């Protein structure tokens, strides 16, 4: 989109209000002297689907992280390793999920998620859509979604 | 968790899943035209004969074909189509004359001669790989008044027994035409109900033993029971918005319609009295008949229990497993594939919106392009 580059990452205040309007949240905090914002709540992919607890934090100049705390993804989802049960940067006990393509792979220089976009507008639907394919994998046996995955020789990771 | 206590949205989703599953079981209209033309040509051939007794033969559909309740057989390529000839001139004609007249001419025609295969109660034509035609010769019946179809058919034991096919069809068509009252909010339905029940019975009978399989419920008894139950729930004026609750209520009301009189159980044609569809149930040589009345009640219990289990499903994986267990794997695969294609297009179209309350997916805020590494 051809727009002016004068646009810069917004202050914490604008997305402070945005997440409150949509859905119920048990907590929403300002931590580290206006540095980091935290959000928690319950997200349901489908009508017959399970109940999921999601935690999200952000800091200016750093990519967001999304972690599903409760449940444990249905007991790690019966061994295998795809649902990304990860250390999660060592402060939240849950699986950390990837939601967008990192900037390095993008040639144009614009990431799929940028500081212009809010958190609730895209990241929350991304997490819910990820959870939908996660629960569908348990039945189908294949990731019938975006099948992007590199090999360790060809891998390039931003995390 | 019971089926009745669920919210109406989940319950509507269950109803839609069952209906879409049955949609693949039914035969299309092009095939129906093919069968219709086939037996029309057979009847036109029959009319061309010089034989006086066979003259004026008339061919009309019967059974699942007439009532628009065709469900494709499981693991069978060939559908079942049944037909009956009408002979106005054979009011007093014998078995041998009509049977020979049909047989020799079916052997005469170049196309029909090879595919012909004899049956104890009639003749069959084996169109290879797609469907069949079933023919039963019958003479007219006089003495009792009806919408018009009192007729005899052929059985080895008595050579003529009463049957009234057309009246049942008109009764079913008139009954299924009415729609139940619907609450004000800010193929007929009965045909779908009977088709779902027949699919459930077909898949249920497989797991049973030889005795239960040979004594499984037949289509006409279930059809007339469901029709009577639907008729009373229409007359009772009860408001119906809970979807599979309609199946639960109808199947509840079916066993009450079985009538026991002087040790004889009569499930009758409402138009023609003397033919018991439960005539197999009544006769009890070596407990063959009593076992037939059992299978209906075990099927009643199982069909009432299955929607309790599907109601108890949590997660999208377990719902598909329950539907695969109750309604066949092959029909279920297509529904899930079409759903996934639809929502993939919704991603591509951009119609995937976010629910404000639960954040659930809406398939019709468009989700931007995204990549998920597994």
């Amino acid at each position: 989109v051809v727009i002016r580059h004068h646009c810069k990452p917004l202050t914490i205040a604008q997305q402070y209000r945005a997440l409150k309007a949509g859905g119920p949240y048990e907590r929403l905090r300002i931590i580290h002297h206006d540095r980091t914002l935290l959000w928690e709540g319950w997200l349901q992919p489908s009508l017959f689907s399970r109940r999921y607890k999601v935690a999200v934090r952000y800091s200016l100049g750093t990519p967001p992280i999304c972690v599903v705390t409760e449940p444990d993804l249905f007991a790690l989802a019966g061994t295998r390793a795809i649902p990304h049960l990860y250390p999660a940067d060592k402060h939240i006990p849950g699986a950390r999920l990837c939601l967008f393509l990192p900037r390095s792979q993008a040639d144009d220089g614009l990431s799929e998620w940028r500081a212009q976009l809010k958190i609730s507008d895209t990241l929350i639907p991304w997490a819910s859509l990820w959870l939908f394919y996660f629960e569908q994998w348990l039945h189908t046996g294949h990731w019938e979604g975006g099948g992007k995955h590199p090999r360790p020789s060809e891998v390039k990771n931003e995390r | 968790t019971t089926a009745r206590n669920l919210p109406s949205g989940k319950k509507q989703r269950i109803a839609d899943l069952l209906s879409q599953i049955i949609e693949t079981l039914d035969l299309t209209k092009t095939q129906y035209a093919n069968i219709e033309s086939a037996y029309n040509g057979v009847g036109t051939f029959l009319s061309e004969g010089d034989d006086p007794l066979l003259q004026d033969a008339v061919i009309y559909p019967q059974g699942s074909v007439r009532l628009n309740t065709t469900v494709k057989p499981k693991n069978e390529e060939q559908y079942d189509i049944d037909l009956i000839c009408y002979l106005p001139h054979a009011t007093q004609a014998d078995y041998t004359g009509v049977i020979s007249a049909i047989r020799q001419r079916l052997e005469s025609h170049k196309t029909y001669k090879t595919l012909l295969s004899e049956l104890p109660r009639g003749f069959r034509i084996n169109y290879a790989g797609d469907y069949h035609l079933d023919i039963t010769p019958g003479r007219d019946h006089t003495g009792t008044a009806h919408p018009g179809q009192p007729l005899w058919v052929v059985d080895a034991q008595t050579a003529w027994k009463e049957s009234n096919p057309s009246g049942y069809a008109e009764w079913f068509e008139s009954s299924a035409s009415v729609q139940p009252l619907r609450t004000i909010l800010v193929k007929k339905l009965l045909n779908h109900i009977v088709q779902i029940l027949k699919r459930h019975r077909d898949e249920w009978a497989a797991e049973q033993d030889e005795v239960r399989q040979r004594c499984r419920p037949i289509s006409v008894i279930i059809t007339t029971l469901a029709c009577h139950a639907y008729n009373h729930i229409i007359a009772d004026r009860r408001a119906y918005d809970n979807d599979l609750d309609i199946l639960l209520d109808v199947l509840e009301l079916m066993p009450d319609f079985i009538v026991s009189t002087q040790g004889a159980i009569h499930v009758n044609n409402p138009h023609m009295p003397e033919e018991n569809f439960a005539e197999k149930w009544n006769r009890s040589e070596q407990d063959e008949g009593p076992q037939r009345s059992e299978a209906f009640y075990q099927w009643h219990a199982a069909a009432q229990a299955t929607f309790n289990t599907i109601a108890a499903s949590v997660g999208e994986d377990n719902l598909f497993l329950s539907l695969e267990d109750s309604f066949g794997k092959t029909p279920v695969d297509v529904v899930r594939q079409r759903l996934m294609e639809h929502m993939q297009s919704a991603r591509e179209q951009g119609s995937l919106h976010l629910d404000k309350k639960t954040g659930g997916l809406i398939a019709t805020a468009g989700v931007p392009k995204n990549t998920f590494y597994g």
